[PDB]
């Protein structure tokens, strides 16, 4: 066996190293130290950080973000601190359960829901200026900051467009752990069952398929870790036997290859898709789409089974039935 | 924190849905042992002579009975009821016709509410029916009744802990949670549907595309509406002792037809049924109950599904006395 | 009426359905299978004696070149016309176009098969600030091995069969990665080093051993040009070599398993 | 038809089983004794469908349904059209991706490669086992299983979860959905770095190793570095399934009521109840 | 497969619209139905058909 690809074991220490970027060198804060245990299967040089006009605005929303939610929540268990503890799981905070339309909800009814909702965004904007701006700075493609921008737009889909498309925001999304979780069901049951979006089908498509490709792509290199694969930037300038090993191990699989860059960008793609897929299957519910089941009902995709038990027609419409 | 197989399973829907009951086997039974506590019928009596009606001072609903008839009645009822404390529970020692204790004038009203339930809804309870035992098992307080707030425990022949207590504000999420089958869904199914007919319990479309004029702002209902109704399923699954397959096929919880088993068209029957005897016999009883009976906003304790269920998809595995005691209904 | 409706039957979602599709097909083929196309194409075969083509579909499917400029000087481009010029020691072990070829010599030295390596730059690679990345640690001083893990220095190194084959020398360290790659071992009997990456070496704490090859075998190990530098194409052909081994260091390892 | 590089590595050896009989390819593809019985059992499979397929009430792609036994045939064959041929078809689909598995170790072993690969493919295998083989077997029914159709497995995972209620809760499947989005969200992280590395943009330069590394320590304190991340990309997709496996086998043989109710463990801990 | 080389060689497609109604679209798959009265002459691809 190749137990390198297992674990390192005979670990490295050396000089720590500093890629100096076009600003903010100087805003890189902390001693590098080492763990030892997390060398064997990663680097184990912890730290420094960047801190950073954009990252320290970032935890600035965020955190006043968190204290609106962690304060809702223990007035949910009346500030006792131990059923605070017992119950987290439980407490939330929720958005108008009334129907303001799109008013803004009063304080008690959703009124700190859309506040922390603000925060929280202004937290994701803030973070992706400093992902965007640290590749600038050293020099790199922005290629990360896009596949960002994708995730954060799902997060403002479920979050305030879908609800001002359809003029609601009874419909956002609670914070909470569990809460955050029963929307699910609520926003499922509400548009007819979400496994009839076709949007949620191409989403699982490709998150089903980043699980595959990495799957796949992790394991072809821990596979030519022997021929020096992990140094995929030199392997894209200057094809070795590694990537050539790679490649033809799935060609003669599946009868196609990609090439050690191109898989990257295959991967890439597959990991976007799940957002932007996502992101449209919300904005097409509520707004053009009601039920979801009858939408493929009515083009014909619907499967159907045999009665086993007796059908049962709908007692709300037998002649004197009540209401 | 699990439950070693086997585990019982049937099949409620066409094969490869995934639709059927999951029970545990040592649940089951001790279930089956409970309400195997329903006493039996008394033996029966002969009809000799004069109506009741003649007979006794003040019997209203039971005056038709013949004399020995009327008083195997008393008789169950005191067992189903008030065992433990016998017949004076409702009656002067010294008489008999006396209104005199609350509990007769309940006892009066509950038996029409009984002969109700056998005689206007046998679309729900059909020819089983319902026996004060029924709900009530033996005591004068029925274990499993509802107040406009969550309590705790559901049983209330067990003792609350301080945080379950109503008072006691920072149980409250508990309280809710374990109506609604430990799930965080921020609703109270039964003050919201049970309690009365103000709300309706269907939130899903039934065209494909959003209908223009009910679609948008304030014309739409909240979202909360979805949330309440999954909360009132997990209350009536948590009730019965079962899952949404009993009565769904989760592919279109909406839909009817081959959609929908049975025992769903029999529990939106129930769903009326609740409705009534919460609106119209059992809320109203606050005009004749002790303040103890009461309340934090001086309502009667109510009936929800789990009033007579208790746990299991017929109410004591389908055990009937109707034959038995047809004063109870159906009345002709 | 309805939200979303545009005809007798055609709304919104269900011309969407159609325009995810044409984006997901229009990347996938006329993007993302043209980038899996900037190595090794065009494909190879014979030809015949009388055959004037470029075929259309070989200009069809590549992509028009990309140049990385690189970090210490160059471009590079892709994809190119990159024949393999080397002379192959192998022969046709049947007629037709899907029968394996067999090595006609030694695999492991004329480095056929799982012994192959790529035909790359025989350049040293380099750090960030340009020094050589990849160097023993007689060179490499600022750096060590961490407390706690084996210390090769002076361990033998024992072979597929049993037999000591040469004794570790130094590790060499991955200095952009911190990183240890190879070790050197002075080759018993023999006035060589080899150097050995690190994933074909079992370390234990008294021997390091290596089921590539026999202990024989090391006397081949491809050499390097310098004593403490190593260039890519090096690098490949002393990997090459020992994956070579697993195949070819005994003639019962190309058979069926089983 | 090679790949410009691919003539030096087209050896013989590194078979499994069968040796030089089917040691060859067919254009791109190897074959091997593997890929012999792949065939076979796509070839029958496949056909099983169409026949199956056929027998039914529609030939529409999303309809289509070929559905295991009732309860009621227990672990036993039921008829061919009420069940059988579902049990067929899950036969050789376990044959097919077993072949196909296997195949991939002979690939592997005639490139001089680690089988990581194979091994990696395991994971999926396994987990289709885990829903059609052993929670049927413990629950004592092949009726367990789920249907072959594009949509009706999707029926089926639905029902399968409101039969406790609320799936979600299911702790295993908690741990599930959470290795399958960090693994989504990292294999954009992955692919996005070393494109960002070396596609820098106008006429820059291709960056280097030191650069991935400054730039994760940058933005979050730490990077796992360029071997790692690869073995960290197939441990989180793997746990994907290794971990949702316990959810799957627990909901059932192991569990019977709702999942939020399992965290009464939690909950009703009697020193804050 | 749709190989990809078929789908790189052909145009977008093209619809003429006709001057006394209809349109026609090319390139599209235009299957040869018709049952033809013809027999291998020999075994190759190369090999001419003969009429039966
Ligand atoms: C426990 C939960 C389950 C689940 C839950 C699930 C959901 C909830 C959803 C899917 C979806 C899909 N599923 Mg299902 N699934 C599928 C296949 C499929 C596809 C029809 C589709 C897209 C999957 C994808 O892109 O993955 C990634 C793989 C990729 C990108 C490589 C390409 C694979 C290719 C698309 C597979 C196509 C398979 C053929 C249609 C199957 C027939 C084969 C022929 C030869 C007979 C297979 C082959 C199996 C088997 C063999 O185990 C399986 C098991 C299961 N799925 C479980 C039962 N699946 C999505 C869908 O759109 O449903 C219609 C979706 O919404
Ligand atoms: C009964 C309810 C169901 C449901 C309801 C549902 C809904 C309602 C939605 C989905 C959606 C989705 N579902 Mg479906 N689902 C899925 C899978 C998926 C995902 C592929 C996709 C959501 C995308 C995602 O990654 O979110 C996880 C990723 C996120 C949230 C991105 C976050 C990015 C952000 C930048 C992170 C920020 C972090 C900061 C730390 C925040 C700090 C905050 C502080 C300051 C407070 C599977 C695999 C299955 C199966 C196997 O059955 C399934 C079943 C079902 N889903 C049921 C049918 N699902 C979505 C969709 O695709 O609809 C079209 C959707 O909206
Ligand atoms: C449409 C579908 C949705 C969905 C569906 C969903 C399901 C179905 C489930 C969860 C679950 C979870 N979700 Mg929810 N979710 C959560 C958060 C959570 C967690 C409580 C939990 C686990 C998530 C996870 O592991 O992600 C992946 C984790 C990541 C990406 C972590 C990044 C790590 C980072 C790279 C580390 C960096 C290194 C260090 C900083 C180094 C430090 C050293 C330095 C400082 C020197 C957030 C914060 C958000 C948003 C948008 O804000 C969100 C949105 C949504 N969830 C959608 C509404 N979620 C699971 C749960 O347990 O629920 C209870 C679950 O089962
Ligand atoms: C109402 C019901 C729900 C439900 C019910 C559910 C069930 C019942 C199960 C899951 C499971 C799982 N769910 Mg959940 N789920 C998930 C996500 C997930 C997955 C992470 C996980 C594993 C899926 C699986 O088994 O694949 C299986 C995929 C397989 C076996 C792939 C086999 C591939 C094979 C090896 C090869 C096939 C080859 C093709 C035939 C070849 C085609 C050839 C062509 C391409 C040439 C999310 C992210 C969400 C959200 C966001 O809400 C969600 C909501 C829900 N799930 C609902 C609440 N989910 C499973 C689990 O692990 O739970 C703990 C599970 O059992
Ligand atoms: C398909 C692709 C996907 C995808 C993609 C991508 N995802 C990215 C990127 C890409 C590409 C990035 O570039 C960016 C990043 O940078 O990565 C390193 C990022 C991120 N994805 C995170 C979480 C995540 N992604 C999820 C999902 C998907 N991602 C999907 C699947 C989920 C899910 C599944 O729920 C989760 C939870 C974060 C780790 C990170 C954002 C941090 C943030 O936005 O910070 C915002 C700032 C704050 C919250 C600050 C407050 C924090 C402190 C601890 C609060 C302290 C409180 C205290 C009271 C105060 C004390 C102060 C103290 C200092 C004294
Ligand atoms: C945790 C790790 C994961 C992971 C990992 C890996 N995944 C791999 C590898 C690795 C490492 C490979 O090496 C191997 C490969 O070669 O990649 C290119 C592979 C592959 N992953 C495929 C599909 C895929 N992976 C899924 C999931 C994950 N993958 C998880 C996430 C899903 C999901 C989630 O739905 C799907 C559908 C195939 C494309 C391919 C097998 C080809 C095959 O086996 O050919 C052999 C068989 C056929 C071509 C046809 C067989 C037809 C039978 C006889 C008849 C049909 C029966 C069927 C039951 C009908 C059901 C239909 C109905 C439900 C609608
Ligand atoms: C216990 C075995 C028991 C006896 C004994 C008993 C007797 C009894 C009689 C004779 C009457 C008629 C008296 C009259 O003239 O009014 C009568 C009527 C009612 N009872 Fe009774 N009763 C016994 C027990 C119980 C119990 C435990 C209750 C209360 C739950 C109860 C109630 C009533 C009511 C009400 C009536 C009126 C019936 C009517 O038709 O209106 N009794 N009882
Ligand atoms: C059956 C004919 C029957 C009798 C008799 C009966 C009596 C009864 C009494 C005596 C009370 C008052 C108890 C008290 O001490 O306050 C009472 C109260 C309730 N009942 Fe009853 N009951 C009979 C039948 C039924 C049936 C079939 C049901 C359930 C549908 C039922 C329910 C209740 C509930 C709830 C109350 C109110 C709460 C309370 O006052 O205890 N009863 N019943
Ligand atoms: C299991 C937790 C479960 C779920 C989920 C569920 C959902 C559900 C929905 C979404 C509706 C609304 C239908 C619509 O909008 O038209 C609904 C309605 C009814 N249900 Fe249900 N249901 C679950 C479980 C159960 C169980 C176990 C039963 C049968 C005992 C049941 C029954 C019904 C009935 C009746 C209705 C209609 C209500 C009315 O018309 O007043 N459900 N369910
Ligand atoms: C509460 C709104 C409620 C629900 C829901 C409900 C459901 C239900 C079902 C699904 C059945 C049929 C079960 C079957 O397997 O066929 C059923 C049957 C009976 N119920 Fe019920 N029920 C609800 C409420 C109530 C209440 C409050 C009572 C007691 C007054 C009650 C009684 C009964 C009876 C009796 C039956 C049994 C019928 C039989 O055939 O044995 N239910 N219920
Ligand atoms: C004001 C007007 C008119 C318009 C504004 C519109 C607007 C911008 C609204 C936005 C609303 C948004 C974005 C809402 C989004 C809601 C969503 C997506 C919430 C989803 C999940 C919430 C969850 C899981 C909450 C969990 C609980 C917590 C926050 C408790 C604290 C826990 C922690 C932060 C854990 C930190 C762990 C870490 C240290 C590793
Ligand atoms: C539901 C998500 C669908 C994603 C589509 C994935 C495409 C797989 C790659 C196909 C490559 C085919 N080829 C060789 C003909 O180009
Ligand atoms: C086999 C893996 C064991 C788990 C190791 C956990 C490592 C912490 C994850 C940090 C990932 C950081 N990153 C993406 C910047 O490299
Ligand atoms: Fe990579």
């Amino acid at each position: 066996a190749d137990y390198q690809t297992i674990y390192t074991q005979i670990q490295a220490r050396g000089p720590h190293i500093t890629v100096s970027g076009e600003w903010g060198d100087n805003d890189r804060v902390g001693k590098p130290f080492y763990s030892y245990w997390l060398g064997k299967i990663g680097d184990a040089q912890i730290g420094p950080i960047y801190l950073g006009a954009s990252g320290i605005a970032a935890f600035a929303f965020g955190s006043t973000a968190i204290l609106i939610i962690l304060f809702n929540m223990a007035a949910e268990v009346h500030f006792d601190p131990l059923q605070f503890f017992r119950q987290f799981f439980w407490l939330g905070l929720y958005p108008p359960k009334a129907q303001y339309g799109m008013g803004i909800p009063p304080l008690h009814d959703g009124g700190w829901w859309l506040m922390a909702g603000l925060f929280m965004t202004l937290s994701l904007g803030s973070w992706w200026i400093r992902v965007y701006s640290r590749a600038r700075a050293l020099g790199l493609g922005t290629h990360i900051a896009w596949n960002f921008a994708a995730a954060i737009f799902f997060v403002l889909c479920i979050g305030c467009i879908h609800p001002t498309l359809v003029g609601s925001w009874s419909e956002g999304v609670p914070f909470g752990i569990w809460p955050h979780i029963d929307w699910l069901t609520a926003f499922s049951i509400r548009y007819g069952n979400f496994y009839y979006c076709p949007w949620h089908g191409f989403s699982i498509g490709f998150a089903y398929g980043c699980g595959l490709l990495f799957a796949a792509h992790g394991a072809t290199i821990l596979a030519v870790a022997r021929f020096g694969g992990d140094r995929e930037i030199e392997q894209i300038t200057d094809r070795g036997t590694a990537v050539e090993r790679a490649a033809l191990f799935w060609r003669w699989t599946i009868g196609f290859n990609a090439t050690i860059e191109s898989v990257h960008r295959w991967g890439w793609f597959f990991s976007l898709m799940v957002m932007v897929s996502a992101s449209v299957g919300i904005l097409l519910t509520g707004t053009f789409v009601d039920n979801w089941y009858l939408w493929c009902v009515k083009h014909g995709a619907a499967p159907d089974y045999p009665a086993y038990l007796p059908a049962t027609p709908d007692p709300a419409s037998l002649p004197g039935a009540p209401k | 924190c699990f439950e070693p197989p086997p585990a019982t399973t049937t099949q409620t829907g066409f094969r490869g849905l995934s639709m059927g009951e999951v029970l545990h086997p040592a649940t089951v039974k001790a279930k089956k042992e409970r309400d195997a506590q329903y006493p039996p019928a008394l033996a029966a009596v002969k009809a000799e002579g004069p109506p009741v009606s003649q007979v006794y001072k003040n019997v209203k609903v039971l005056g038709n009975l013949t004399e020995a008839e009327f008083l195997r009645t008393m008789t169950a009822i005191t067992e189903w009821v008030s065992p433990q404390e016998g017949c004076t529970y409702c009656h002067d020692e010294n008489n008999l016709a006396s209104e005199a204790k609350y509990p007769y004038v309940v006892a009066r009203r509950m038996l029409e509410m009984t002969r109700a339930i056998n005689t206007n809804w046998t679309q729900h309870v059909a020819q089983t029916g319902v026996t004060c035992y029924t709900c009530h098992r033996g005591t004068p307080l029925p274990p499993y009744v509802r107040y406009l707030e969550p309590t705790l425990p559901l049983n209330n022949r067990e003792t609350p802990t301080h945080v379950e207590r109503v008072e006691t504000r920072s149980g409250y999420v508990v309280r809710l949670a374990k109506y609604t089958a430990y799930s965080a869904l921020n609703y109270d199914p039964f003050t919201m549907f049970l309690a009365n007919d103000k709300r309706q319990v269907r939130v899903v479309p039934q065209t494909a595309l959003p209908l223009v004029g009910v679609s948008r702002g304030k014309e739409r209902r909240p979202l909360s509406d979805a949330y309440a109704t999954f909360a009132l399923m997990m209350s009536i699954s948590d009730s019965l002792g079962t899952n949404c397959t009993f009565c769904h096929n989760a592919q279109t919880f909406e839909s009817w037809g081959k959609k929908s088993t049975p025992q769903r068209a029999i529990a939106w029957w129930g769903i009326r049924m609740v409705r009534d005897l919460n609106m119209n016999y059992l809320a109203p009883l606050n005009a004749s109950l002790p303040a103890s009976r009461l309340g934090r906003q001086g309502e009667a304790p109510q009936a929800d599904c789990r009033t007579c269920h208790q746990g299991v998809t017929k109410p004591l595995f389908g055990a009937s006395r109707l034959k038995d005691y047809p004063e109870l209904g159906p009345i002709k | 009426m309805y939200h979303g409706a545009l005809a007798q039957h055609l709304d919104i979602a269900q011309l969407v359905w159609y325009a995810q599709w044409l984006v997901i097909w229009t990347v996938v083929l006329l993007y993302l299978r043209r980038e899996d196309r900037r190595e090794g194409y065009p494909l190879v075969e014979p030809l015949g004696l009388v055959k004037l083509a470029p075929e259309d579909g070989q200009v069809y499917e590549l992509p028009y070149p990309k140049t990385f400029v690189l970090p210490h000087g160059g471009t590079v481009t892709v994809p190119r016309r990159r024949p393999e010029t080397r002379e192959l020691k192998l022969a046709q072990t049947d007629g037709f176009e899907g029968a394996p070829l067999q090595p006609t010599g030694n695999p492991l030295v004329d480095a056929v098969g799982p012994a192959s390596y790529a035909e790359r730059a025989e350049v040293v690679d380099a750090t960030v600030d340009g020094k050589a990345k990849i160097v023993p640690l007689r060179v490499a001083t600022d750096f060590s091995i961490a407390e706690g893990d084996v210390d090769p220095r002076g361990l033998p190194v024992v072979a597929a069969d049993g037999v000591e084959a040469g004794t570790v020398t130094d590790l060499w360290v991955d200095r952009s990665e911190h990183y240890f790659r190879y070790l050197e071992l002075s080759v018993a009997g023999s006035a060589r080093t080899a150097l050995i990456p690190l994933g074909f070496c079992d370390v234990k704490k008294d021997k390091i051993v290596v089921t590539s090859i026999l202990s024989e075998q090391f006397a081949n190990v491809p050499r390097l040009q310098s004593r403490d530098q190593i260039t890519l194409r090096e690098e490949d052909k002393v990997s090459a070599y020992y994956a070579g081994g697993l195949l070819y260091a005994t003639p019962e390892r190309a058979e069926s398993l089983l | 038809a090679l790949l410009s590089f691919e003539r030096k590595y087209r050896v013989r050896g590194g078979t499994l089983i069968g040796g030089d009989l089917f040691d060859f390819w067919v254009g791109p593809y190897f074959v091997g004794f593997f890929g012999v019985s792949a065939i076979f059992f796509i070839f029958l499979g496949v056909s099983l469908i169409g026949y199956a397929a056929s027998q039914g009430p529609t030939w529409d792609p999303f309809a289509i349904s070929i559905n295991p036994p009732d309860l009621k045939y227990g672990l036993g064959a039921a008829p061919l059209l009420e069940g059988g041929f579902w049990q067929a078809i899950t036969v050789c689909a376990l044959g097919a991706f077993i072949s196909w598995m296997l195949r991939e170790v002979e690939i592997s072993r005639k490139l001089g490669i680690g089988w990581h690969v194979p091994l990696a493919f395991c994971v999926p295998i396994f987990m289709f086992c885990v829903l059609q083989v052993f929670r049927p077997l413990l629950l004592g029914s092949w009726g367990h299983a789920f249907p072959y159709g594009i949509l009706s497995h999707l029926d089926w995972v639905n029902n399968f979860g409101y039969q406790y209620l609320n799936w979600h809760y299911n702790p295993g499947h908690m741990s599930s959905v959470s290795f399958l989005f960090v693994n989504a969200m990292a294999l954009g992280l992955h692919g996005g770095l070393i494109l960002s590395v070396a596609n820098p943009g106008d006429g820059d330069k291709v960056k280097t190793a030191e650069h991935e590394n400054q730039y994760f320590r940058d933005v979050v304190g730490y990077s796992i570095g360029a071997l790692s991340i690869h073995r960290l990309g197939l441990f989180l997709a793997s746990n994907i399934f290794l971990t949702g496996a316990f959810g799957t086998i627990a909901s059932g043989p192991f569990w019977t009521r709702g999942w939020p109710e399992w965290w009464g463990w939690w909950l009703d801990i009697p020193f804050w109840s």
